[PDB]
RNA sequence: CGGCCGGGAACUCAAAGGAGACUGCCAGUGAUAAACUGGAGGAAGGUGGGGAUGACGUCAAGUCAUCAUGGCCCUUACGACCAGGGCUACACACGUGCUACAAUGGCGCAUACAAAGAGAAGCGACCUCGCGAGAGCAAGCGGACCUCAUAAAGUGCGUCGUAGUCCGGAUUGGAGUCUGCAACUCGACUCCAUGAAGUCGGAAUCGCUAGUAAUCGUGGAUCAGAAUGCCACGGUGAAUACG
RNA sequence: AGAACCUUACCUGGUCUUGACAUCCACGGAAGUUUUCAGAGAUGAGAAUGUGCCUUCGGGAACCGUGAGACAGGUGCUGCA
């Protein structure tokens, strides 16, 4: 019912954030299910290094933004308190 | 990449945000084609009285801190050299060595 | 090196690989199937499966001899068209017998 | 008639031989006249050819197309536009590159 | 389960005595080209208990030989979870599975993966 | 001749990024313009305040700027709060090892070369004061017009062990540009602390 | 012009054609917006085009009633 | 008879934390050493594969034209503005690709198979109109669901048959469609017609040893629109490495 | 990693020069808005309206115009600084 999405950059950072979220949700109750890690979006683009004649010189840049989400079967007052201690109703 | 060129860019985007809504309604009344050919002629009349600027066709969206007309991306808003220097010194999240 | 045990004949697998220009395998299998159909007219003495007189050709390790022979046969085959999937085997039969 | 006399060809393939009717125009003519597409001109009877003659004369014919093209290009060259100037001088009109290409338009690569 | 050049394959053991259905379709209807059936039959003919036991297989991704190798790895992992003596017998013959020969990453400054562009003097 | 940036290649390895905030494309661009403008403003207003590291963090519609430096009793968020439409806070982190900070040793090198101290003596004093503190590897380099003459030279001194092909190396690298009467002098400083990751 | 809308002719060129009909005697009709096409009120007119550096006059009649203004006065030259 | 819903967390997938191969073992060779060969186990056996990773210095190599800067110069100016044009011009030569010189070929009909990426001042379901580029309507989606999105070579039937022929597509004409104030120099695409050169390439020269080259297709950055370029991915898939 | 107009750094004719862009002084006016004419546009002259937040109320603060001195601007030259 209530889908709470969250995003981060580092794998350990998103793991710690989702662990804090799931610990608060286990403290609250309402039979919270486990985390749902979604595949991240890779934003790659090639960039010429120098402003003059060089075509081999191109660095490769990687963007790995972790996007996970948790699910709540029913919103209650304790869940609202744990929220106000991305959202989708 | 000059002071004059970035002044041209800021005055162009200012004129675009000024005369955007009237040009948007003009493009809309040009787009709807069911009747009123005389109103279409008056629409292109108002469009020709409107200057050639103030349009996304005129918006070039060059760099901001350098104003480089080449090597631009619509995600960082800077030049290639400047985004490479930013990822070099490390003041932007991500942008590691892509190796797959 | 995966052979083709549908007909066996690792030599025929090498023939498929050498007629498999631009990597097209199913078309080459249709090619060698029409080749088998055209060879079944006479069929020799298991000539549709193996080649005996095609080994001692006019333009000569035995594996390298067989490879050069099949290169010459494929070259003289693809040198002409005119319903190639019959005329190439006709040139092969003329060079063999 | 005297033009377009091939041997052992289909109807739509044969109808391409006329200066002004090709593949899709032949398909449209055969669909409008109810003529079979995969049949040959040798097995085709004259009763359908006598209708195909006026069906193809309804559209442009070889000589009419040639004289229309000649009249259009002579009109353009006497009006003297950019297209007419490039047609008189042997240069393309659709904005091609004449630096290294446009050799078919310019002629043989003799000098 | 197994994979081959980005082709997911799932197998399910079921005795049907000649029941080979893939993606709710027969093998002759889904696959073909008179080569995929033969290269799947190559393990099925030597030591696979070709009768009295069949496999319901599903695929997701891959082309033709990629999916053929994927379902071959699937049925050999089904044989491995079935027993280990047949796994040893298959490995004694030329049936070492899990061949990693995927496609190489496109390089920079080249026209393809391992093709340098042409340059003059 | 052309190597890679140690910090730029070891962003996720040892030394993390100086910015932590996620946004969409237009928001990322506006945020990048904002953080670059406030960093340039802070540097040009407190270049004599021994500023070393600027880290920005934006969890959710709130700016947090931490300045990792030495001698914190110089300044005391008004400028960033006036230039930004988002509430901002500042923090000052007084870090130890003042002779090992790359920005600080680069500022000292630039001040000495502007005060016309000898280049060999300056690099020797820098590497001596950085090795006496208890470090492991220090590589300094001064490029461009060594002495203000018409011939430019790149004079570099190395000591201890400064590895660059080891990815687990705790190496910090910094550039500095001094504007002098002979033009501009570029100083590249490398400092190797330890081997842990 | 996607060949379905009304033809594009600029307002200042239109009002100069109006002034030419009034008293402008059709001679000094200088045109800088050569991007505009021709609509049938301009028949038998002496139109100068600023195709290159200055204005060159051409005579446009009813045979060239539908064309582009830059066709008549080119900007390319050969030795 | 749609995973469509109950049902299940078995399986794929997803992102995490670990593990799995480290000369680990046997025999032989080798100055027991280092090291090498063969073999078992093993998914991977001798840094498995690939990317990234660029030494002191060389070319006083390129950039004061993205930028920063010592100096020199303009400062009613080489500074700011405006419209048109050029950057796309054409006696000619060179470079990198694409299309082909067809029969493993072209075309007509039915039909099998993805990875990866993108999307809201946008993608666009679905219907209707149109032979068409596309137009009116418009739910869903800043997103594993919605959209791009019908992949093709292949398979099955048929058509010709070794000719510039039904290959190929340059040029040109008539008429439209799209973005854009605006498509003439100076966009792309489509309906029809015309269909040229080209029939396998000289001296010479380039890339390639693997599911690589070769062949075919898709996506994206840039961008109002405008790439045979570039950056990534997928389908089929060789021969040779005696030296 | 993209020339229609911008790009454009170039050429033809019209313009403005403490300037298109950052800052100082003294004075007038909040800012802003609709719209007409000459004109290829840059540009000049009008016709109405709005008149705030604070009031030391000879004025604060962004903003528009007038005059001058600093300066500014330069994709102009020197990578052989």
């Amino acid at each position: 019912r209530i889908r709470i999405r969250l995003k981060a950059f580092d794998h350990r950072l998103i793991d710690q954030a989702t662990a804090e979220i799931v610990e608060t949700a286990k403290r609250t109750g309402a039979q919270v299910r486990g985390p749902i890690p979604l595949p991240t979006r890779k934003e790659r683009f090639t960039v010429l290094i120098s402003p003059h004649v060089n075509k081999d010189a191109r660095d490769q840049y990687e963007i790995r933004t972790h996007l996970r989400l948790v699910d709540i079967v029913e919103p209650t007052e304790k869940t609202v308190d744990a929220l106000m201690r991305q959202i989708s109703l | 990449a000059k002071q004059s060129m970035k002044a041209r860019e800021v005055k162009r985007v200012a004129l675009a945000d000024k005369y955007f809504a009237k040009r948007a309604e003009l493009k809309a009344i040009i787009s709807d084609v069911n009747a009123s050919d005389e109103d279409r002629w008056n629409a292109v009349l108002k469009l020709q009285t409107l200057p050639r600027d103030s349009s996304p066709s005129r918006q070039r969206n060059r760099c901001r801190q350098t104003g480089r007309p080449h090597g631009f991306l619509r995600k960082f808003g800077l030049s290639r050299i400047k985004v490479r220097e930013a990822a070099m010194r490390g003041e932007i999240p991500g942008l590691k060595k892509a190796s797959w | 090196i995966l052979p083709d045990p549908k007909f066996g004949s690792e030599l025929l697998a090498k023939f498929v690989n050498i007629l498999m220009v631009d990597g097209k395998k199913s078309t080459a299998e249709s090619i060698v199937y029409s080749a088998l159909e055209t060879l079944a007219q006479r069929s020799g003495k298991s000539e549709l499966e193996a080649f005996e007189v095609a080994l001692e050709n006019v333009r000569p390790r035995p594996v390298r001899r067989n490879a050069l022979a099949m290169r010459w046969i494929v070259e003289a085959a693809r040198k002409r068209g005119d319903k190639s999937m019959a005329l190439r085997l006709a040139n092969e039969l003329s060079d063999a017998a | 008639a005297g033009i377009n006399i091939p041997d052992h060809k289909h109807a739509v393939i044969a109808l391409t031989s006329i200066y002004g009717v090709g593949k899709t125009r032949s398909k449209a003519i055969l669909a409008a006249a109810g003529i079979a597409e995969d049949v040959k001109i040798s097995e085709l009877s004259e009763g359908q050819i006598d209708t195909l003659r006026d069906e193809v004369a309804k559209f442009v014919v070889e000589g009419d197309l040639r004289r229309e093209i000649s009249m259009s290009i002579k009109r353009l060259m006497d009006l003297g536009c950019y297209r007419g100037l490039r047609h008189r001088r042997g240069l393309p009109v659709r904005g091609q590159r004449t630096k290294t290409n446009a050799r078919t338009r310019k002629g043989p690569r003799k000098p | 389960t197994g994979r081959r050049k980005s082709s997911a394959a799932r197998v399910f053991i079921k005795p049907g005595n000649g029941k080979i259905v893939i993606n709710q379709r027969s093998l002759e209807q889904y696959f073909g080209r008179e080569t995929a059936r033969m290269v799947v039959r190559q393990p099925l003919e030597l030591v696979d208990m070709v009768e009295k036991l069949d496999l319901y297989i599903t695929v997701k991704g891959g082309g033709i030989s990629g999916q053929a190798g994927a379902i071959r790895h699937g049925i050999t992992r089904a044989l491995m979870e079935y027993d280990e003596s047949l796994r040893s017998e298959l490995r004694k013959a030329g049936f070492v599975t899990r061949d990693a020969r995927q496609v190489e990453r496109k390089k920079v400054g080249l026209r393809k993966a391992r093709r340098r562009p042409q340059f003059s003097k | 001749g052309q190597k890679v940036h140690p910090n730029g290649i070891r962003l996720g390895i040892v030394k993390p990024w100086n910015s932590t905030w996620f946004a969409n494309t237009k928001e990322f661009a506006d945020n990048l313009d904002s953080d670059f403008k406030v960093r340039q403003y802070l540097t040009k207003e407190l270049a004599k305040a021994s500023v070393s590291r600027i880290v920005i963090e934006r969890p959710a519609k709130s700016i947090r700027v931490t300045i990792h430096t030495a001698r914190p009793g110089i300044v005391i968020r008004k400028v960033v709060a006036d230039i930004a439409g988002v509430p901002a806070q500042i923090n000052i982190a007084e870090v130890r090892k003042p002779e090992l900070d790359a920005k600080l040793v680069a500022d000292s090198i630039t001040s000495q070369l502007e005060r016309r101290v000898m280049f060999r003596r300056a690099m020797k004093r820098a590497v001596q004061n950085a090795m006496r503190l208890g470090a492991k590897g220090i590589k300094v380099e001064v490029s461009g017009r060594l002495g203000g003459a018409e011939i430019a030279r790149t004079e570099w001194y190395r000591e201890g062990r400064v590895p660059l092909h080891t990815l687990r190396a705790d190496i910090d690298y910094n550039t500095s540009e001094a504007h002098t009467t002979y033009g501009v002098i570029g100083v590249k400083v490398w400092i190797f602390k330890g081997e842990i990751l | 012009r996607s060949l379905k809308k009304g033809p594009f002719i600029d307002l200042h060129l239109l009002k100069k054609v109006e002034k030419a009909v009034e008293s402008g005697d059709k001679k000094p009709l200088r045109t800088w917006s050569r991007r505009s096409t021709i609509f049938p009120n301009m028949i038998g007119l002496t139109i100068a085009v600023h195709n290159g550096r200055q204005h060159v006059p051409v005579f446009v009649t009813d045979e060239m009633v539908g064309h582009k203004l830059g066709e008549f006065a080119p900007t390319r030259t050969y030795r």
